[PDB]
């Protein structure tokens, strides 16, 4: 760098086998990070559990403290930057919406694009591993929410967003911090709300087949079918403390996350208890005998579900 | 529910915490005599047991108010339980208090 | 060692030490609201 830049409008003429051997150090850039995303691939395949108490493998501080070596090269990062594609880095038969990623311009462009894909890339090797290491005879299939198949989108959920927890809590003072602005935050955001969706999911389940069962028995009168009434009331109530139970084997560790699941599924599920709730809180003397909850004391359940 | 959440709690991510290598710098070096482990020889059932020190406490707290004081003044019922005088009409009293 | 301890003794002194200060504030609230109860009852009962 110090050399190409150095002095011009002079002959310069061994600069081509700077650009010969200098390409062969951007084989050294470009090998070291088809390494880095191999690096990932076999290096997250060497374990094949979840921990003890589902935390964090350690071959992720291996790629993240390995990410602070690529850290503080950073001016020969930037020059070693040096024209040379996404797919530079990539196994080709990948499809991109395993990258959350949506420019060619200069060395801060393919710093947060390259960094930022090395993380989609640990993101999408850890959830094949999940999901190969829990249900351990089927498909893995990736980044879906909508999910008609995994039975632990919550387990799941919290082992890889502590993952990302240690991902950005080195991100947190690094020198990448300072590198990869603009998009590569929201790119970890996206990263993020697959996995807390993943964690909103069989929530979206009991809102789900709620308002489906307000829709089923939007035809007719009033509940004399009383079995409507305790079905949607009861079971409601049912699934809603299966998810409270189950809400209780994770034990968050960003405050954020813990805002942010919240106020996540606080959104996703109060306006259908509150129009249904006081749509059909006109049935008894007593709807206590069949109906719980206000939303009042429901929205208080959620708010000390996040200590 | 902290100190529930420290038993199996993780516990290891505190040991996640130094091994995050302080990076930077390298290392890496934890030898921390980890930690804490802890507690699965019984040092658990003590901590579970001073939890039913705990809520044995208010057991007997609030059962002190189940005399009425046991119709009438027993008022400084501060200690202890016993006397199941079961003359239980009337008011003076089930009332406790 | 000592250590008393591994954290989680010591660290559980924040449990065991504050577990006696949830017992000894609990003595204390009883003793104060039961002692202001009884007050108000030869109070309530006597006057």
């Amino acid at each position: 760098n110090d050399v190409k830049k150095s002095l011009r409008g002079k002959e310069l003429q061994n600069y081509n086998l700077l650009q010969d051997c200098t390409q062969e150090v951007r084989q050294v850039t470009q090998s070291l990070f088809r390494d880095a995303i191999d690096r990932i691939i076999k290096k997250a395949n060497s374990i094949s559990t979840i921990p003890s108490n589902n935390g964090v493998t350690e071959a992720t501080v291996d790629t993240m403290s390995r990410l602070r070596k690529f850290s503080e090269y950073k001016n020969g990062c930037l020059g070693a930057m040096d024209n040379i594609t996404r797919e530079n880095w990539l196994p080709s038969n990948y499809k991109e919406k395993e990258y959350t990623l949506q420019n060619w311009e200069d060395h801060n462009v393919l710093l947060s694009c390259f960094i930022s894909d090395c993380i989609d890339t640990l993101a999408v090797n850890l959830e094949r591993k999940a999901q190969i290491a829990l249900m351990p005879n089927q498909e893995p299939d990736v980044a879906n929410p909508n999910s008609s198949k995994n039975k632990h989108k919550q387990r799941i959920g919290f082992f890889i967003l502590m993952n990302l927890t240690l991902v950005e809590q080195i991100v947190e003072k690094s020198e990448l911090n300072l590198m990869l602005a603009g998009e590569g935050h929201s790119r970890l955001e996206r990263l993020k709300k697959r996995y807390i969706s993943y964690m909103v999911s069989d929530w979206r389940d009991l809102t789900a087949n709620l308002m489906d069962s307000v829709f089923i028995d939007s035809s007719g009168k009033k509940s004399k079918d009383k079995e409507q009434i305790k079905e949607k009331f009861r079971k409601f109530n049912e699934g809603f403390e299966d998810l409270v139970s189950k809400t209780k084997q994770y034990k968050l560790s960003d405050p954020s996350l813990k805002v942010t699941l919240k106020s996540e599924i606080i959104s996703l599920v109060m306006p259908m208890y509150e129009r249904f709730y006081s749509r059909y809180k006109d049935s008894f003397k007593n709807p206590r005998k069949h109906i719980k909850y206000t939303p009042d004391e429901l929205t208080t359940v959620l708010n000390q579900l996040v200590r | 529910e902290h100190i529930e959440k420290f038993l199996d709690g993780t516990y290891q991510n505190s040991i996640i915490n130094e091994k995050r290598k302080e990076n930077i710098l390298i290392g890496d070096s934890n030898i921390i005599e980890s930690y804490q482990k802890s507690l699965i020889l019984k040092e658990e059932q003590i901590n579970e047991v001073r939890l039913k020190g705990e809520e044995f406490i208010t057991s007997v707290s609030q059962n002190l108010i189940s005399f009425f004081t046991s119709s009438q003044s027993s008022l400084p019922s501060s200690l202890k339980d016993s006397t199941g005088d079961i003359t239980r009409s009337n008011k003076d009293s089930g009332s406790p208090l | 060692k000592n250590t008393t301890s591994s954290s989680n003794e010591n660290p559980i002194l924040r449990w065991m030490s504050i577990k006696m200060n949830g017992f000894q504030n609990e003595l204390n609230e009883l003793s104060g609201h039961m002692i202001s109860k009884i007050i108000h009852s030869q109070r309530l009962i006597l006057q």
